[PDB]
C-alpha cells in the first residue's frame, strides 16, 4: 500500500475514468455508517481494483465524491457534498495525490461536472439549481447561471467546443448551451413535456446529436439543428443514471441504470449486451483505451467488474 | 436575542460538525437523518437487500443532544407526487423510514419541502405518519416566498421570463402552503419554514403570510449583500421583513457556503443580532394568544384591571367637566351635586370622582354601589379607613336597589374582559330611574365597531378548544379576548351599534341587528370578526379601542374575537357581507353572527346555545 492513502475504501463506488495510458481512476463515497466521507483512487493495474493494498496512488477527500472527471494526465476535478469543486493534482512519479484548490462555491451538493474542450474550463451543475464555470488556473468562478428551477442532474461539455454543453434538470428542461449568445442557455428536447431527464451524452462522431436518459428507463437520440425526437428505446426498467460513448469510428452507447444492469446498444438503440453482475445501483462506465472491446463498470456494491463487449 | 440555527446538507463527521457550528454561536442544526444520494429501494430485487447500516447509529448524540440541538431534514430524492409509479412507491416507503427514524431519535422539528404545486400524496404520507402515535414532534413546511421558476435568471433564449404583471400568480407558493395545509386538516403538528429569495416579492405576496403558523425563516447567504468593509449586510427592504418576523419569534436559519471567504459564518449571525439589538423601540401596549370571557374576578383579576392611568385621568377631566357645568361660582359651597358610582369595584372610579371634586373646588355626595361583597369589603375597608361619611357604600344590584334620593351624575365603567360588560345598556337603564329629570350619565355614549379578520394561528387555537359533554363545534359559536398584534384587518371598521345612557325612548329595546358591507383589496381567507369600542364619558373626553381613535397609554381594553366554523375564500374586489344581532331576553343577553358574502355561512350560536351572558 503507497503512504498517505486511506486504510480502507469507501463501500459505493460512485465514478471510474481510465486515462489515455489504460490507468484506472476511483471515487469512493460512505453513504452510510459513522463518517460520510469520500476518497480518491489511482490503480495502474486495471484488475487490482477493488484491492487498497495493490493501488498507485490514493487520499481521502473531506467530504463525500458525487462525480468525477480527468483534468489530462495529472488532475482529478471533484464535485464534493459540501459544495465545493475541487482539483487534485498527481505526484511527479505518480504516487501521491495533493489537493491545489478546495472553492465552496455552490450552496447545495454539487452532483455533475465536466471539463470542456480546451482543458482550462470546466462546467459544475449542483443541487442549488446553479451551474458554474470555473477557470481550472486561475482558480476562481467566471459565470454563475440561475436558469433552471430545480437540481441540476446532469452537465456535459460538447467534445470539441469550448462554448457548447448541455444541462438537464428536475424541472423537466434539457438546456442548449452556448456562451457566445447574449442569452447562452436553449431550451431543446421533445415536444411533449414527458419523464425527467437524468443523464447526457455528447455523440463522439457527430458534434450536433447526443443521447440522454429519463426516470423511467428510456434512452433517446436528438440532434440539436433537427430539434424534434425520432429515436427512443425503453432499455431499462428503473432511472438511466449514466450513458457512455465507446472509443471505436462506429461507437457503441453503455446505458447504466439504479436497476442494477448494465446494457450496450448499437446507433439504431437495440439491445446488443446485457449484464446483471451488479447485485446493486449501476453508477460509472470506461472503456479501455489500450482494448476498445473491454468495459469497466462500478457500483454501491464495491464491485469493479469488467466486461467483454462482442 | 436572536434563537437561531445552521442549514447544513453535508455533515461527515456529527461530533466534529456540531462543534463547529456551536463555535459559531448557532443555537441548532439542520441536518438530513439519511445521506441525501443514498438512495434505497424497497420493492425491486436485488437493490432491496442491500446490506445495512441504512444510516448512522443514535448512539452518536446525548438523549438531550437529538432532542434540543438537531432539527431533521427529508432526502431530496424522495418525491411522493413523481410521475413515475416506482419513484413515488419507493418514495412513500422512504418518507415514512426517515419520519419514523426522525420519531425515534426524538428530534423537536423535522423539515419536509413545498417545491412543486401537486404535494397530495406527500399530504397523506405525512398525515398517516401524525395519525400513528401521539407525538410532540413539529413539521416544519419549506416553503419560498417566490417559486424558482418565477426566480431564475432571463437566459433562456427561446423561452424568456413573464415581465406581465400576474397578481394571483405571484401568490402561488402561499396556494402551496394552503393546499398542503388543507388536505392535512390544519394540523397543530405542520408549520412553516418560510425561505426568503434575493429579491422580495410584492407587498400583497409577503402580506399573504400575515396570520400563517411561521415557526422559522431560511436565509441563504445568496441574499447577503457586501458592505464597504467586506462583511455581510442585508437591503433596507429585506431589513424591514426581518423586524417583522423578529415580533413573531421565529427561529432563523442560515443555509448556503460562505460566499464572504475573507470572513467567516459567524459575521451571518452576527449582523441578525445588530438587527434584534438595534430594531424599532416598543409601546407600553408592547410591554395562550385567545382567552374567554371572565366571569369570577378574584383580587389579582380586578387589579390588573385597575392597572390603567390613563383611563380614570380621562374620567376625572370627564366629571370635573360636569361639576363645573352644573354648579356655577355663586353655589360653589351652597349646593351639593350628589354622584352615583353604579360598579363601584375595588374604589378606582370613586377615587377618581373625589380628585374630580377638590379638582373642580364643588360640593359632592357620593354613592358606591357594587353587587359584589367580596369587592364590598375592599371599599368598606377604604372608607373607614381614608373616605369617611361623604362615601355611602351600597351593597345592592343597581338594578333593584332602592336609592334614598335621586341623583346628578352616575358613574359607570368596563373593566377588563368581564362579561358582564356586554350587559352596560341593561344595566343602566335599570339604574336611570333615580336619576334626576336633567340628570347626567358617565359614560353618555357607546359605540361598538365590527371589522373582518385574517388569521390561520387564531383559527387553529379557536379549533382546539374542542370540550367533551358540549357541542364539538361550540367554541366558534363564542367571543374570545385577543391582542391586535396576532390577527390581520381586511378592511376598515364600521358603526355596529350604538347606545345613548340615559336612555329617552318610551319603548326601550336594547336588541339589535345590522348588515355591514365590507370592501377587501387583497387574496384573503376570512378567519372571524374583530370588536373594538369608542366611548363618550362627557363631550370631547373620550376612550377609544378602535384602531384609528385608538387612546395612547390604554391596556385594561382588549379586542374582541367572534370566530367563525368555515373559514371563507375572499378575492381582490370581493366584498364581505356581516350580519349581526345583539339579542337580549328578560334573563340573559347574547350575541348572534353570519356571514351572506362572497359566500354564506350558518348562523353562529342560536339562542345563545354556546354563549349568554346572565343578567
Ligand atoms: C371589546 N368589546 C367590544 O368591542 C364590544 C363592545 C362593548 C359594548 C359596548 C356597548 C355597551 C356594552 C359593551 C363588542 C361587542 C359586540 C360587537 C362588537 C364589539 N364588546 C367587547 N367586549
Amino acid at each position: 500500500l503507497p503512504p498517505n492513502a486511506p486504510a480502507c475504501m469507501e463501500r459505493q463506488l460512485e465514478a471510474a475514468r481510465y486515462r489515455s495510458d489504460g490507468a484506472l481512476l476511483l471515487g469512493a463515497s460512505s453513504l452510510s455508517g459513522r463518517c460520510w466521507a469520500g476518497s480518491l483512487w489511482l490503480f495502474k493495474d486495471p484488475c487490482a481494483a477493488p484491492n487498497e493494498g495493490f493501488c498507485s496512488a490514493g487520499v481521502q477527500t473531506e467530504a463525500g465524491v458525487a462525480d468525477l472527471t480527468w483534468v489530462g494526465e495529472r488532475g482529478i476535478l471533484v464535485a464534493s457534498d459540501s459544495g465545493a469543486v475541487e482539483l487534485w493534482e498527481l505526484d511527479e512519479n505518480e504516487t501521491l495525490i495533493v489537493s491545489k484548490f478546495c472553492k465552496y462555491e455552490h450552496d447545495d451538493i454539487v452532483s455533475t461536472v465536466s471539463v470542456l474542450s480546451s482543458g482550462t474550463q470546466a462546467v459544475s451543475g449542483s443541487k442549488d439549481i446553479c451551474i458554474k464555470v470555473w477557470d481550472l488556473a486561475q482558480q476562481v468562478v467566471l459565470s454563475s447561471y440561475r436558469a433552471h428551477a430545480a437540481q441540476v442532474t446532469c452537465v456535459a461539455a460538447s467534445p470539441h467546443k469550448d462554448s457548447v454543453f448541455l444541462s438537464c434538470s428536475e424541472d423537466n428542461r434539457i438546456l442548449l448551451w452556448d456562451t457566445r449568445c447574449p442569452k447562452p442557455a436553449s431550451q431543446i428536447g421533445c415536444s411533449a413535456p414527458g419523464y425527467l431527464p437524468t443523464s447526457l451524452a455528447w455523440h463522439p462522431q457527430q458534434s450536433e446529436v447526443f443521447v440522454f436518459g429519463d426516470e423511467n428507463g428510456t434512452v433517446s437520440l436528438v440532434d440539436t439543428k433537427s430539434t424534434s425526437c425520432v429515436l427512443s428505446s425503453a432499455v431499462h426498467s428503473q432511472c438511466v443514471t449514466g450513458l457512455v460513448f465507446s472509443p471505436h469510428s462506429v461507437p457503441f452507447l453503455a446505458s447504466l441504470s439504479e436497476d442494477c444492469s448494465l446494457a450496450v446498444l448499437d446507433s439504431s438503440l437495440s439491445e446488443l449486451f446485457r449484464s446483471q453482475a451488479h447485485r446493486d445501483f449501476v453508477r460509472d462506465a470506461t472503456w479501455s483505451p489500450l482494448n476498445h472491446s473491454l468495459l469497466t463498470t462500478v457500483g454501491w456494491d464495491h464491485q469493479v467488474v469488467h466486461h467483454v463487449v462482442p | 436575542r436572536v434563537s437561531s440555527g445552521r442549514d447544513l446538507n453535508c455533515v461527515p463527521e456529527i461530533a466534529d460538525t456540531l462543534g463547529a457550528v456551536a463555535k459559531q454561536g448557532f443555537d441548532f442544526l439542520c441536518m438530513p437523518v439519511f445521506h441525501p444520494r443514498f438512495k434505497r429501494e424497497f420493492i425491486q430485487e436485488p437493490a432491496k437487500n442491500r446490506p445495512g447500516p441504512q444510516t448512522r447509529s443514535d448512539l452518536l448524540l446525548s438523549g438531550r443532544d437529538w432532542n434540543t440541538l438537531i432539527v431533521g431534514k427529508l432526502s431530496p430524492w424522495i418525491r411522493p407526487d413523481s410521475k413515475v409509479e416506482k419513484i413515488r412507491r419507493n418514495s412513500e416507503a422512504a418518507m415514512l423510514q426517515e419520519l419514523n427514524f426522525g420519531a425515534y431519535l426524538g428530534l423537536p422539528a423535522f423539515l419536509l419541502p413545498l417545491n412543486q404545486e401537486d404535494n397530495t400524496n406527500l399530504a397523506r404520507v405525512l398525515t398517516n405518519h401524525i395519525h400513528t402515535g401521539h407525538h410532540s414532534s413539529m413539521f416544519w413546511m419549506r416553503v419560498p416566498l417566490v417559486a424558482p421558476e418565477d426566480l431564475r435568471d432571463d437566459i433562456i433564449e427561446n423561452a424568456p421570463t413573464t415581465h406581465t404583471e400576474e397578481y394571483s400568480g405571484e401568490e402561488k407558493t402561499w396556494m402551496w402552503w394552503h393546499n398542503f395545509r388543507t388536505l392535512c386538516d390544519y394540523s397543530k403538528r405542520i408549520a412553516v419554514a418560510l425561505e426568503i429569495g434575493a429579491d422580495l416579492p410584492s407587498n400583497h405576496v409577503i402580506d399573504r403570510w400575515l396570520g400563517e403558523p411561521i415557526k422559522a425563516a431560511i436565509l441563504p447567504t445568496s441574499i447577503f449583500l457586501t458592505n464597504k468593509k467586506g462583511f455581510p449586510v442585508l437591503s433596507k427592504m429585506h431589513q424591514r421583513l426581518i423586524f417583522r418576523l423578529l415580533k413573531l419569534e421565529v427561529q432563523f436559519i442560515i443555509t448556503g457556503t460562505n460566499h464572504h471567504s475573507e470572513k467567516e459564518f459567524c459575521s451571518y449571525l452576527q449582523y441578525l443580532e445588530y438587527l434584534s439589538q438595534n430594531r424599532p423601540p416598543p409601546n407600553a401596549y408592547e410591554l395562550s394568544p385567545l382567552q374567554p370571557l371572565m366571569d369570577n374576578l378574584e383580587s389579582q383579576t380586578y387589579e390588573v384591571f385597575e392597572k390603567d392611568p390613563i383611563k380614570y385621568s380621562q374620567y376625572q377631566q370627564a366629571i370635573y367637566k360636569c361639576l363645573l357645568d352644573r354648579v356655577p361660582e355663586e353655589e360653589k359651597d351652597t349646593n351639593v351635586q350628589v354622584l352615583m358610582v353604579l360598579g363601584a369595584g375595588r374604589g378606582p372610579l370613586v377615587n377618581a370622582s373625589l380628585r374630580a371634586a377638590k379638582q373642580a373646588d364643588r360640593r359632592i355626595k357620593l354613592y358606591a354601589v357594587e353587587k359584589n361583597p367580596n369587592a364590598v369589603v375592599t371599599l368598606e375597608n377604604w372608607q373607614f379607613e381614608e373616605w369617611g361619611s361623604q362615601v355611602t357604600v351600597v351593597s345592592s344590584d343597581m338594578r333593584e336597589w332602592v336609592a334614598p334620593e335621586k341623583a346628578d351624575i352616575i358613574v359607570s365603567e368596563l373593566l377588563g374582559s368581564f362579561a358582564d360588560n356586554e350587559l352596560s345598556p341593561e344595566c343602566l337603564d335599570g339604574a336611570q330611574h333615580f336619576l334626576k329629570d336633567d340628570g347626567v350619565s358617565i359614560p353618555g355614549e357607546y359605540t361598538s365597531f365590527l371589522a373582518p379578520i385574517s388569521s390561520s394561528k387564531l383559527y387553529n387555537e379557536v379549533r382546539a378548544c374542542r370540550e367533551k359533554d358540549r357541542d364539538p363545534e361550540a367554541q366558534f359559536e363564542m367571543p374570545y379576548v385577543v391582542r391586535l398584534h396576532n390577527f390581520h384587518q381586511l378592511s376598515a371598521p364600521q358603526p355596529c351599534f350604538t347606545f345613548s345612557h340615559p336612555n329617552r325612548d318610551p319603548m326601550i329595546d336594547n336588541n339589535r341587528y345590522c348588515t355591514l358591507e365590507f370592501p377587501v383589496e387583497v387574496n384573503t381567507v376570512l378567519h372571524g370578526f374583530a370588536g373594538y369600542f369608542e366611548t363618550v364619558l362627557y363631550q370631547d373626553i373620550t376612550l377609544s379601542i378602535r384602531p384609528e381613535t385608538h387612546s395612547p397609554g390604554m391596556f385594561s381594553w382588549f379586542p374582541i374575537l367572534f370566530p367563525i366554523k368555515q373559514p371563507i375564500t375572499v378575492r381582490e374586489g370581493q366584498t364581505i357581507c356581516v350580519r349581526f344581532w345583539r339579542c337580549s331576553n328578560s334573563k340573559k343577553v347574547w350575541y348572534e353572527w353570519a356571514v351572506t358574502a362572497p359566500v354564506c355561512s350558518a348562523i353562529h350560536n342560536p339562542t345563545g346555545r354556546s354563549y349568554t351572558i346572565g343578567l
